[PDB]
């Protein structure tokens, strides 16, 4: 067991106060956890709009890396 | 040493019934539920409810530690086991007494002594109860069955000494069948009950199942609250019951009422319980078994004799002497119909499904003890019963007329039920006797009723919270955000 | 601080809590594991493989028990460090020759300072 | 029944003091706080704390329903009112008793009798207590006030029969001003105290304020735990107190010690209270008041007599007989200094602000009863007292020496305080004795001290939830990230 739990550091609520608290906190939860449906779409990415010198090293370290990083 | 809060260690109809009894007595009530029951009527009806977790009886209601944990957490000072489950578990009764709770039931030793059908036979014999010819002790091998069947004549019943639920019997009608039947009896007695002890009795061909409701004091007073007939049985389990038992001579009634008192007193019994008997086709009464708990069909006795049997259980467990001091006079007649989720058109096979509509009958003479309501789901994890319909009248004829009304009103939709069977049988001349006898018997439904019923057509989230270093588990809908 | 029915509660909420159907966490591919203590590993590779004797704590060298070129055996006393006015013996971890004794009695010394080499 | 959990219906210094007493007694403590006090030390110190809501005392600490509701929700079986607020509201004491709680205080009837100055004067007279010349009855008109002034001679005090904070007294020195002062006093007493009833008493010229600490038993035992002097007053409210009261003859001490017992027995009083007196410049004692609550200044008596007075209050409310059988002998001398947020260079005017630094003195002979710490914020909603510094020594002079030390160490920054006043007065020959007397008196600060102090230089979110049989507000920070 290595999840970080909610801790009541001070105070001792009754079961009904604990239930009210946890229901409120869960309603205040951040919604869906993360946007797992996010999809890669590199069309018109800003790095493709830059002018690069034909001998520019940023062709390797900026342009190519941005296209290839996954 | 008085009940103040009862944990109803059961579910469904009997849980509702006992919660209601507790509220009438002004006691606090605690329900317990398995996860499939988390919205059952008894959970919402009780003053408190505790989750057991688990999806099946073996994971929940049968776990001694879980029931006693719920008792400790709720602060219940008494446990009522209802019927089935742990109600006849003498080790659970002991565990409750050791936990210092009031066990609302008979003593553990009475439970053991009567749950062994051999010791029960010895008790009955000592009590001079009428007895079927049978082997005094378990038969050692098939040849003792051969000897018994030769001496008494076939048919013979071979029974598990610890059997129950109607499974425990195998019938042999010829001496050549005795062997393999005895082997199968031992085999499944071991498999189902953990013990091979098996004994032999005369099988009765068309017996009528008759039982006496007993109220028994811790101070040794005993009262017979009434008699029931339960001979409409689909396998070896009851479907229709009635009180008082009809068409018995006064000699038979007196023999039943006196044998029940004697046998309970020999057993040292206290609490509610029933002495079951079989009435032979020749009219001879013969002892069958003491049932060491509230009966399912107690309501027909409560309606014909004005006694609240669950409140009598509370008084007895409180140790009060009985206020009833003589057998009450049966005032009317009553029927009970078990509304099982079973398809009578399909061999009475259980049929799980949704209760999409449940409209109980009401009005004169009708009592409904329901465990379900519209929107319930009958899963296969538990007994198929939905409700008990109890119909009372001034005479058996009037109670039949009222049953023909009430069963016609009764509407249940979304799963198969035995209601079409109840409707037929309440109209069947075999059950509407000639006024001095009737033709039903313990195998009438399966062998002789003209069956004409058409066959029926996000998870919880657990959050651990730490509170001053205590672990606490909070369960949430899982979709609150 | 939360009040429930007036009760003052102090509640500690994790930064990755996900209750009630979700919560933001670990989005860039974060991993969590038991952090290693800030000490030398001391595992199957053991620091006694080194020839240097190093001061186990900050203190003062109140006694030097060896001299340059002395042969010593594992468990021999090398120096005493007074720290917090308590004396701590620092002892040879291996057999060999005291080869570069760098401290004198009275010298203030820091943790991990090389006291000597046993070569 | 016995106290088991005490709700401290107060704030600040006295709340801390009673919470500490409860923990010494082994009792559970419940604090209550108004919204300005959500970070106050007592809220974090008590075993439980409850929000009252409301921004001011009239919205919070004064609301009977709120205090009793916090008592119900906490399951506190006793209420200690501290001092001020409701501690002398007899109707609150009755409401507590009707709620079935142990009221840690005197009986409602003793409160009601002694709070009326008229009935208090009658009780003192029956007790044969020393009394100032004054009308036994309240006065009806200015004309009998003038008649009194002609009979006894000016100066004369006109006092509201109900009062507080030193504000109920107007002093007439000529005869011609009596009618106007009588009208003004009636009008103001009507506004401030709801009751225009007033009475007339001869005015002492340079009186010394002396009082006896009483602990009194439900079984009728009474003990005088010690005498105390509080003559350093401004606006008729105390600033520096001390114990034992110095420079009294044994005759005066005996008369005070015995009059206090007689008054409390005549009143049927029980609990911890004080009988306050004036000592005239001629040395004549006169009864002034019975204060029915615990005094602010109890600590100097605790230090000199060695009695824990709050725990005596718990014992008395438990109905135990007094374990002290006789008046204890003082062992040293002690001074208390009230650390008000007031600018002594600006007329002691209240000055709210942040307590950006609070370094209390420590070491030999110092006790600190503080209601604040570094990072506290002082608003105007409540009394200006931050803390009480108590300094004890084997003699008056040793306690003065230790006080000069302690007050030189005491550093408070971010708001004005009277610490520069305490530093002056502890070095002032008017307050250092000549050996057998001193020159301070209840108007010395305002009329005779050489004042040389230079003047001092998001909303929470509430959700309403039902849980079975209760309605619960859940109050969260307005920006919870979660
Ligand atoms: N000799 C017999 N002839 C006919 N039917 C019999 C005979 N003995 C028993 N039965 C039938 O067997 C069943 C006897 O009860 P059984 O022990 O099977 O179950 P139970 O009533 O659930 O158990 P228990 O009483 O132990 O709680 C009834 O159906 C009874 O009709
Ligand atoms: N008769 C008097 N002559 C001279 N000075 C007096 C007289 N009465 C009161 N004083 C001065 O006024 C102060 C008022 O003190 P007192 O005890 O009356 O306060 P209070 O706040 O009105 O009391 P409480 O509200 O508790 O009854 C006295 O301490 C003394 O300084
Ligand atoms: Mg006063």
């Amino acid at each position: 067991d290595h999840e970080a739990h909610i801790k009541v550091l001070r105070g001792e609520p009754t079961p009904e106060e604990m239930a009210a608290l946890m229901a409120v906190l869960a309603s205040a939860g951040g919604g869906p956890a993360e946007p797992v449906k996010k999809e890669r779409n590199m069309w018109g990415h800003p790095v493709d709009k830059l002018r690069y010198s034909v001998f520019s090293w940023q062709r390797v370290t900026l342009l190519e890396r941005t296209h290839m990083r996954r | 040493s008085k009940i103040s809060k009862v944990l109803v260690a059961n579910r469904g109809e009997i849980a509702v019934r006992v919660i209601r009894a507790a509220k009438d007595a002004g006691l606090a009530s605690v329900a317990v539920y398995a996860e499939p029951d988390a919205d059952a009527p008894h959970v919402r009806l009780a003053d408190e409810a505790f989750a057991l977790g688990g999806q099946t009886s073996a994971e929940s209601y049968l776990v001694f530690e879980k029931i006693l944990d719920a008792a400790e957490k709720s602060g219940a000072n008494a446990i009522h086991p209802g019927y089935g489950f742990l109600s006849e578990n003498a080790d659970f009764a002991q565990a409750v007494i050791d936990a210092g709770l009031i066990w609302i039931g008979p003593s553990p030793q009475s439970i053991r002594d009567l749950g062994d059908k051999v010791t029960a036979r010895h008790i009955a014999a000592r009590a001079k109860a009428p007895l079927v010819p049978g082997t005094p002790d378990p038969v050692k091998d098939a040849d003792e069955v051969v000897a018994f069947a030769k001496e008494h004549g076939v048919p013979v019943a071979i029974k598990a000494a610890f059997g129950g639920g109607g499974r425990g019997m195998k019938v042999a009608r010829t001496l050549e069948e005795i062997p393999e039947l005895f082997e199968s009896a031992t085999r499944e007695a071991i498999a189902a009950f953990g013990r091979g002890e098996c004994f032999v009795e005369r099988y009765l061909d068309k017996p009528r199942h008759v039982e006496a409701q007993v109220i028994a004091d811790q101070h040794g007073n005993v009262v017979v609250a009434g008699t029931r007939d339960c001979s409409l049985q689909r396998r070896f389990q009851k479907l229709v019951e009635e009180a008082p038992a009809p068409f018995l001579t006064d000699a038979q009634r007196k023999e039943i009422h006196e044998s029940a008192k004697r046998i309970c007193k020999e057993a040292g019994y206290y609490g509610a319980g029933t002495v079951e008997y079989l009435v032979g086709q020749d009219g001879l009464i013969s002892f069958l078994e003491v049932n060491t708990r509230l009966q399912v069909e107690h309501p027909v006795t409560e309606e014909t004799s004005g006694i609240d049997l669950v409140r009598q259980q509370f008084k007895i467990a409180n140790g009060e002497p009985l206020d009833i001091t003589e057998d009450p006079t049966p005032r009317g007649h009553s029927f009970e119909f078990r509304i099982n989720g079973e398809d009578a058109g399909r061999g009475f096979l259980p049929a799980p499904g949704p209760v999409t509509k449940f409209v109980a009958p009401t009005g004169p003479g009708v009592r409904m003890d329901s465990g379900v309501e519209t929107g319930s789901v009958i899963g296969g994890q538990f007994d198929s019963m939905l409700a008990k319909l109890i119909v009372t009248g001034a005479t058996r004829e009037e109670a039949l007329e009222r049953s023909r009304r009430a069963l016609a009103e009764f509407t249940v939709e979304g799963l198969a039920t035995v209601i079409p069977f109840h409707r037929a049988v309440v109209s069947d001349p075999a059950f509407i006797g000639d006024g001095e006898k009737f033709d039903v018997h313990t195998r009438w439904i399966e062998t002789e009723w003209n069956n004409t019923v058409e066959p029926f057509t996000v998870p919880r989230q657990t959050v651990v919270v730490e509170v001053g270093g205590r672990r606490l588990e909070v369960s949430l809908p899982g979709d609150l955000a | 601080v939360v009040e429930v029915g007036g009760r003052r509660l102090e509640v500690s909420l994790p930064g990755d809590l996900a209750i009630g159907g979700g919560g933001g966490a670990a989005a860039p591919g974060v991993v969590r594991k038991k952090p290693k203590p800030r000490k030398r590993g001391g595992g199957g590779a053991k620091a006694a493989s080194g020839d240097a004797v190093t001061a186990p704590m900050q203190g003062t060298v109140v006694k030097v028990a060896v001299e340059e070129g002395q042969e010593v055996s594992a468990g021999d006393l090398v120096v005493v460090l007074e720290a917090m006015k308590m004396e701590n013996p620092v002892t040879a971890h291996k057999d060999g020759t005291i080869t570069g004794l760098a401290v004198e009695a009275g010298a203030a010394i820091t943790q991990g300072t090389v006291i000597a080499e046993i070569k």
